[PDB]
Parts: C-alpha cells; sequence; structure tokens
C-alpha cells in the first residue's frame, strides 16, 4: 500500500499563491528523496524540484526557481510545494513522487511511485 | 612457496613513495599534521619487516592504525567495488566526501605492494604472497582488510557505494566491500546504504537494480534492519557534471 496523494489544486489568477500537500504512506517516507513534477495539458511532464529525505538539498528547474518552495514534514509523512507569483504557463496537472534513493547525493533515476496529481488552473477569466 | 611467491615484488622505491606521499598528505591536511611521517614508516616497516609473509595479522599493523587515526565525517563515506576511477573522480568533485584511499593510511598504500622476509630483515623486491595461490595473511591483504573493517565500521547516516555494473557480479559477495565492508555497516549508526550502479555508457537500458546479485546485496543489508537504496547511472560520461549542477535541465531528463 505505498501511496501519495496530492491535494490543493484549484483556479487561481496570475500573481496569486497556492500551497499544494502530497500526503504519503506505506513506506518510510523520511528515508527518500521526494519530487515533484507537472504536465501541462497536451504537453510533455515537466521536472520542477527535488528534496532530499533530510530536506539538506532542495533544488528547482530553471523556470520556477525564486517562485517555489519544497519542504517537507517527516512527522506528518507530507511533502509540500509552495508556490508563490503564479503564472498563466505554471498551468498544469502536479505531482509528487518518489525518488529510489535519498538524493544527499543528487543522482537521477526513474522515479519508483507517483500520486495521481492535482490540476492547478492559472488563468484571468 | 616459501621464499619465491606468485605475486609481484615489493613496489620499486616503496620506502621514499610511502614517505614521499605521507609528507604530502600532512602539509595538504593540517587538522592532521601532529603525525610524524618518519614515524608513521616506523609502523608501517614494523608491521611485516623480518616477518614471515604469510604470518602477518591485524595486531602488527596496531602502531600504524594509531598514528595514522583521522576522523572522517562518518555521514560522507563513500565505498566502492572494482569502479576506481569514477570513485576517486567523484571525491575530487564532491570535496566533502571520502573513499578509504583519500584517508591518510588509504592514500599511502593506494596501488602499492610490499612484503619481508621470516629473518632477512630486508623489504623483498622480487615476489610477495598471491592471496589466491600464495596465502591470505600476507602484508598486503591484512593491511587492507583491517583498515577497511575499521572505515565501514565508522560510517554513519547515508553510506554510498560506487559498483561496477558491467562486472558478472555487480556485488561480488568475495569482494572486500562484500566480505568486510558490508557485514560492518551497524545499523545504530547508519540508516541507509545506497548503491550506484555504474552502467558501461555504451548500451545497458536494463535497470541493474534489478540483477540478481544487487537482490543478495539488498538482502544481507535489509537483515541489518539498515535500508537498502539503489540507483543507476545510465550516463557515467555525465555523471560528475549532473552532481554538481542538479538543476541543469538534461540531468532531470533522467527521471
Ligand atoms: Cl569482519
Ligand atoms: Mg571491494
Ligand atoms: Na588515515
Amino acid at each position: 500500500q505505498v501511496q501519495l496523494v496530492e491535494s490543493g489544486g484549484g483556479v487561481v489568477q496570475p500573481g496569486r499563491s497556492l500551497r499544494l500537500s502530497c500526503a504519503a504512506s506505506g513506506f518510510t517516507f523520511s528515508s527518500y528523496g521526494m519530487h515533484w513534477v507537472r504536465q501541462a495539458p497536451g504537453k510533455e511532464r515537466e521536472w520542477v524540484a527535488v528534496i532530499s529525505d533530510d530536506g539538506s538539498n532542495k533544488y528547482y528547474a530553471d523556470s520556477v526557481k525564486g517562485r517555489f518552495t519544497i519542504s517537507r514534514d517527516n512527522s506528518k509523512n507530507t511533502l509540500y510545494l509552495q508556490m508563490n507569483s503564479l503564472r498563466v504557463e505554471d498551468t498544469a496537472v502536479y505531482y509528487c513522487a518518489k525518488d529510489r534513493g535519498t538524493m544527499r547525493v543528487v543522482v537521477y533515476d526513474t522515479l519508483d511511485i507517483w500520486g495521481q496529481g492535482t490540476l492547478v488552473t492559472v488563468s484571468s477569466h | 612457496w616459501r621464499q619465491t611467491w606468485s605475486g609481484p615484488g615489493t613496489t620499486k622505491r616503496f620506502p621514499e613513495t610511502v614517505l614521499a606521499r605521507c609528507v604530502k598528505y600532512t602539509e595538504i591536511h593540517p587538522e592532521m599534521r601532529h603525525v610524524d611521517c618518519q614515524s608513521v614508516w616506523d609502523a608501517f616497516k614494523g608491521a611485516f619487516i623480518s616477518k614471515h609473509p604469510c604470518d602477518i595479522t591485524e595486531e602488527d599493523y596496531q602502531p600504524l592504525m594509531k598514528l595514522g587515526t583521522q576522523t572522517v565525517p562518518c555521514n560522507k563515506i563513500l565505498l566502492w567495488s572494482r569502479i576506481k576511477d569514477l570513485a576517486h573522480q567523484f571525491t575530487q568533485v564532491q570535496r566533502d566526501m571520502f573513499t578509504l584511499e583519500d584517508t591518510l593510511l588509504g592514500y599511502l598504500a593506494d596501488d602499492l605492494t610490499w612484503c619481508g622476509e621470516f629473518a632477512t630483515s630486508k623489504i623483498n623486491y622480487q615476489s610477495c604472497p598471491d592471496w589466491r595461490k600464495d596465502c591470505s595473511n600476507n602484508p598486503v591483504s591484512v593491511f587492507w582488510k583491517t583498515v577497511s573493517r575499521r572505515f565501514a565500521e565508522a560510517a554513519c547516516d547515508v553510506v554510498h557505494v560506487m559498483l561496477d555494473g558491467s562486472r558478472s557480479k555487480i556485488f561480488d559477495k568475495d569482494s572486500t566491500f562484500g566480505s568486510v565492508e558490508v557485514h560492518n555497516l551497524q545499523p545504530e549508526k547508519v540508516q541507509t546504504l545506497e548503491a550506484w550502479v555504474i552502467h558501461g555508457g555504451r548500451e545497458d537500458s536494463r535497470d541493474l537494480c534489478q540483477d540478481p546479485t544487487i537482490k543478495e546485496l539488498e538482502s544481507i543489508i535489509s537483515k541489518r534492519n539498515i535500508q537498502f537504496s539503489c540507483k543507476n547511472i545510465y550516463r557515467p560520461d555525465k555523471f560528475l557534471q549532473c552532481v554538481k549542477n542538479p538543476e541543469d535541465s538534461s540531468c532531470t531528463s533522467e527521471i
């Protein structure tokens, strides 16, 4: 029963903030690196951010750096993404994903477990 | 054998090389420096000189061990098996992490061979015991077994290991890693062993973390109440750059 459940997606106007949550269960959350990956409808998946098991490593796509913050609560087994200054181009389904390892040293391989994602829509109208 | 052995003899100019590389190391690493390089060579020569090169024990090396005491951050250790070049390149780019061969003692002995004779009190440059064909209790084999046990035993938090994904046995139970190191990782200290399986770089798109020998390593570590993690390095030619540039979009595409 290894599971990731994203929450917090909805419709917001440009300039605003939104916090996503990803609830982990069925594995020792506190021992794994965790990612955010997004996919705009009709477009290829885009890697967003990574956090090491201990939170010492936080890295971000150039496209979100300075606007998004990744964080984790190992006691609540929850990963977060704090998105600020949202842009229309940030519209996408946001997925959390479990690293095979710790990401104390950042080594990119296939991610084993994915959530179902949460759609975030940034639109004026 | 008795006075004629199957293995290469003491490295030419062994005594000069040990002292030379001891001075270069103790200059470059002032946190030590208290160390006397003439004194360490005396402790090292003393371990095997005028002894039978098949009757050497860990105790012979205790003098050397005490003079070479060094605490390496326990949370920054890299173990490795058969992939020597990339392991050492990695600690050259990620300069807070250490292999055995980045410590004073490992640095002294790396790529060197040495032995003596039962009484001649001279170093034997002609031949030295081969582990397989001659005897396991030889100056070189006993040195590496002792320093490797201590190095693994000290490791804490997340320990990494680099393995050669191009070998028939990616994890080799009979390697120093498989025999000594893995059985000296303490679960009271170690949360995770994370393996990096380095692909030969041509075409091996297979998930080598599913190799039967990696499943064996996983079972050993799991039984020690340590978490086993495993990842593939498909592109060794991009590995060092990606470790230092984790936000480069050509690196993250590997997910
Ligand atoms: Cl042992
Ligand atoms: Mg080995
Ligand atoms: Na040392």
